[PDB]
């Protein structure tokens, strides 16, 4: 298993990975934000790359805004890696998944917790 | 039906409309978005026209796939994935048929699958659906496309960035609906 | 009215402000992240600072984790400014509140919208 | 009851337990947190003891107020607002009474107000409550303190960072509970 974070912002992505590294030092964790030029936005090529870059083959994925989700969904149809796209808060949801995964909770247990926090994005 | 040549003509014409109207499209994306729809599309379509100059396509399907993959890569908001999926589905359809209504059908279907929107939610879906019914009923026209653009102002946005404004999205024309109008009016120019 | 963002991370605080500025150019907006040494955390002093730095007297406030909320609570008890602390996702909640505020939504309509995204922080 | 001198004595011994056991407290904060509680408390209490040296106190309330503000500034995690509010309430109570159980009561009430934890939720609230109960039944002891610390392991965490671990928090001693044990154990030594 692995965790992928997708944001419109390079700084959110970087800040969130650092916050999470405090509670999940050992997990496969990829965090990407913004465009190639570092401006606010979501690059499909970066999302695609970040799914390839993560070492795991089953990916728990998190996004901020609807367009980020769509990139994740596009990429999902374009790899054999198993992606789950969690329609949950980026910070709170990715933090929860990462902490649980570090502590050795199962995929099903993580999904059960994340189902509790579903939002209308 | 579109050919290799009228497809390239269409897309060049579409690009021209986007470049000329990029500021207005971003302006529309102000009160109900992050003010970038014009710049996303302008970026996406100049890159698409660059991509079409350096290739020698053997069919219309091949052109659509190239468009699909360029817009996916080079349009950087919600509109990229949606137009991208639209053209990708159209690419697959173009292998069997170049009937315009069947292409728009496949495009509309992929957009709805990608963004999950239904007609009436203040998105480009609204005009893809209307344009399709227009082609099917042999009544497609520029005036019928502006009809739907203008009609988007009074719809409540329940999808995309616009949806975060709730009722504050009423009174505002959807930028995606406007860019899809340019797409379709330039298509009607060249398809006959 | 103004918007205040409190995060364990300076990068999240900075990136979220920029994300928000794209939809809310003119609102009164303050973001604070991390401790005085750049390390992950929150403090009373910095939360108080962000509250007093904001031009507005009525503040809609957002946080990531529970200890950030506690610092907001403390500040709320010590200031004459009127704070509302929303138990909602940091990115998605602050973004919702800012876009609405920019567009002219009433306080009541904003709160109505935020009530809809209540999560167990 | 505490005095200026024994209060300063108590906090010095507490700082000593904190500095001695700082790696252990952060270790406890590893499986069920971010691995910083010991570091957090070491900083806060080193700074506290520094601040107490330069000041000259008229009463015990003043000491507690100084402790509260130092911990609130210098601790970057939940333990800051928690211990800080505990000491602040104890400061206010101390103006009128230095009765030991009355102080602890003030502190517990304030921690519960600040973090909203009930007894049994696997936080320092558990030991603050158990210790007060013991004082009220004249049965407070280091042995009884250590019992509560060990008992913290069996509990499901439902508050703070630990709560994010769900069932995986069972089997891990709560770091705040341990740091609170050091607080009361040193208190008992000087107060008896
Ligand atoms: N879920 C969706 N389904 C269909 N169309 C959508 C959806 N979300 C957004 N759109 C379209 O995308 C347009 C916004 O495009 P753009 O501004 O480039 O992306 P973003 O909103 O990410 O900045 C909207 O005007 C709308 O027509
Ligand atoms: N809501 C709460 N109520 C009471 N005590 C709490 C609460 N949240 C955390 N704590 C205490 O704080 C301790 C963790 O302190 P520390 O690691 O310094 O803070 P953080 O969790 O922010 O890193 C926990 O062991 C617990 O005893
Ligand atoms: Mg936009
Ligand atoms: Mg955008
Ligand atoms: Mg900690
Ligand atoms: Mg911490």
């Amino acid at each position: 298993y692995g965790i992928v974070i997708v944001s419109h912002s390079p700084e959110i992505a970087s800040g969130l990975k650092k916050l999470i590294r405090e509670v999940a030092k050992n997990i496969s964790l990829t965090a990407i934000g913004g465009l190639e030029n570092g401006e606010i936005g979501t690059s499909f090529d970066r999302v695609m790359n970040a799914i390839e870059e993560n070492e795991a083959d089953n990916l728990l994925t998190f996004f901020d805004l609807g367009s980020a989700r769509m990139n994740l969904d596009l990429v999902s149809e374009m790899t054999d890696k198993e992606l789950t796209i969690f329609n949950v808060p980026l910070i709170e949801g990715a933090y929860t998944a990462s902490a649980l995964l570090e502590a050795g909770a199962t995929f099903e247990a993580i999904k059960e917790q994340l189902e509790k926090m579903l939002i209308e994005k | 039906l579109l050919t290799i040549d009228t497809t390239i003509e269409w897309l060049g014409k579409f690009n021209e409309k986007i470049q000329e109207n990029k500021a207005y499209l971003s302006e529309l994306d102000g009160p109900i978005g992050d003010g970038d729809h014009g710049a996303n599309m302008a970026r996406g379509m100049s890159e698409t026209m660059k991509a079409l100059e350096v290739s020698n396509f053997g069919n219309v399907s091949e052109i659509f796939k190239k468009v699909a993959m360029t817009l996916m890569s080079k349009v950087g908001g919600a509109s990229g994935p949606l137009y991208g999926s639209a053209f990708l589905a159209m690419s697959k359809t173009a292998i069997e048929t170049l009937d315009t209504s069947e292409l728009i059908y496949a495009g509309l279907e992929a957009i709805q699958k990608r963004g999950k929107a239904q007609v009436g939610e203040k998105t480009m879906v609204d005009i893809w659906s209307a344009f399709l019914n227009d082609l099917q009923t042999d009544s497609a026209s520029k005036d019928n496309l502006e009809k739907v653009v203008k009609a988007s102002a009074g719809l409540l946005a329940t999808k995309g960035r616009a949806s975060y404004l709730g009722e504050r999205s009423i009174g505002h024309i959807d930028p995606g609906t406007q860019s899809s109008a340019y797409l379709f009016e330039t298509l009607l120019e060249v398809v006959a």
